[PDB]
């Protein structure tokens, strides 16, 4: 999964 | 609300304790109580609210993905019929996730966003609105799926427009919004080129503004820039 | 009970799914439902029940220890008065933990233990009874603390007596019981010498019986023997 | 904390 904040 | 009798300051204190104890459901409930006092949130308090719900929904999303994968495998050719249980339990987790998303969106709509006049607060809440519609979109399969996707897009776009006018390109809120909207494009909107363009342009404009920053601001901004780079590496 | 309408087999299936999803609260609720069907549990089903509640209570214990430490520091000299919040939140977590312990002890008493006639099942349930009284003892400060400690001791002792008569010294249930009763002695009963003696004697008698085992049984037994050694190393 | 199972 891609990075999110 | 079960937190209606507790002091605002005590709710915030307990949210911090819950964070230390890794009790994120409690943390979220405390922060929900604090929001419902009706006063605007400070920067620290916005962090607590967002951390709490991110952790709760993050766990639910991870569980949903495990169950969805098992369900998908059960529907392949040669897989033995195991009955309705996998679908039922995936639906149970899904419904709980949707409930949390609805709770957060409810707090934003009643009345965090409408009272948020400063760029930092308004962009932060609109980003959250985009995020929780994005989580709804991840699990949506019905008549409203396009509207849910568009609700996320609209919230992110409004946040982007404000951020570009009101915040420097290194502002961590502006960066985190861009990171997440980029992921929305890649994972939800089937727009990988837009995702890549956004991440690249965000990274490059931030790079060019780092010279203006203190050491501590530099650390904060570069941390998020690395996440943009990580995603670009994943996608190219 | 909210699981009263679900098939026993479906509850067990869903417990396994919950385990895969790391949804231990759900796992525990499913297994509680399964127990309440009133049929005896199989070996696999005992594993599921114990895994679920171990994970739930384990998380609560970790949280309680974080909060208790903060509370203890708040009561030292020179610490600023922060009001009742730390005590209140530690109490909240404590009450939830006690609730889970009471739930498990309830399942054991109604009616798992009384129907358990085979050594493996009876020792396993009595060990669980000792464990959940031990967790109650960890947080106890009142009139009943000695009785709670003695309830744990009594359950562990009955399990030990059966295990020594009915099971080989390498049996994983016999080993795990001994490991945990040893920890009870060290941490709860203020009897570190008894704890060390038990762990050592258990380890050595197991070592001498390994020659009788298959490769797979050897792996199972030696895993727990290493835990005994780990504790001995911690304590000596 | 010591090991338990
Ligand atoms: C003043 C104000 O409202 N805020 C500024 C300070 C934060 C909250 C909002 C805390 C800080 N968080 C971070 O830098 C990290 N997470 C994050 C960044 C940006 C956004 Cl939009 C959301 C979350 C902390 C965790 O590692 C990633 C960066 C913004
Ligand atoms: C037949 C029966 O009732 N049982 C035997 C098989 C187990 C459940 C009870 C699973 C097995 N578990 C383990 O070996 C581990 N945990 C554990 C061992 C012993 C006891 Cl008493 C409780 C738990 C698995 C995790 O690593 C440690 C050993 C016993
Ligand atoms: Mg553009
Ligand atoms: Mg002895």
């Amino acid at each position: 999964f891609p990075a999110t904040v | 609300g079960a937190m209606g009798s507790m002091e605002r300051a005590s709710l915030i204190q307990k949210a911090k304790l819950a964070e230390q104890a890794e009790r994120y459901e409690d943390m979220a409930a405390f922060m929900k109580g604090a929001v419902e006092k009706g006063e605007e949130l400070s920067c620290e308090e916005r962090n607590l609210l967002s951390v709490a719900y991110k952790n709760v929904v993050g766990g639910q999303r991870a569980a949903w993905r495990v169950l969805s994968s098992i369900e998908q495998k059960s529907n392949e050719e040669g897989s033995e019929e195991k009955g309705p249980e996998v679908r039922e339990y995936r639906e149970k987790v899904e419904t709980e996730l949707q409930g949390v998303c609805d709770t957060v969106l409810g707090l934003l709509d009643s009345h965090l966003i409408k009272e948020a006049g400063d760029a930092e607060s308004r962009v932060f809440y609109l980003k959250m609105k985009g995020d929780y519609y994005r989580y709804l979109a991840e699990v949506a399969t019905g008549d409203d799926k396009k509207r849910i996707i568009d609700s996320a897009r609209s919230a992110y776009q409004e946040a982007m427009d404000i951020s570009k006018k009101e915040m420097p390109p290194t502002n961590p809120i502006r960066l985190g919004l861009a990171l997440n909207f980029s992921v929305f494009h890649y994972e939800i909107a089937n727009s990988p080129e837009e995702a890549i363009s956004l991440a690249k342009t965000t990274f490059d404009e931030a790079m060019a503004d780092l010279h203006t920053l203190s050491e501590d601001s530099y650390k904060d901004s570069t941390l998020i820039m690395q996440l943009l780079r990580d995603n670009l590496t994943l996608w190219t």
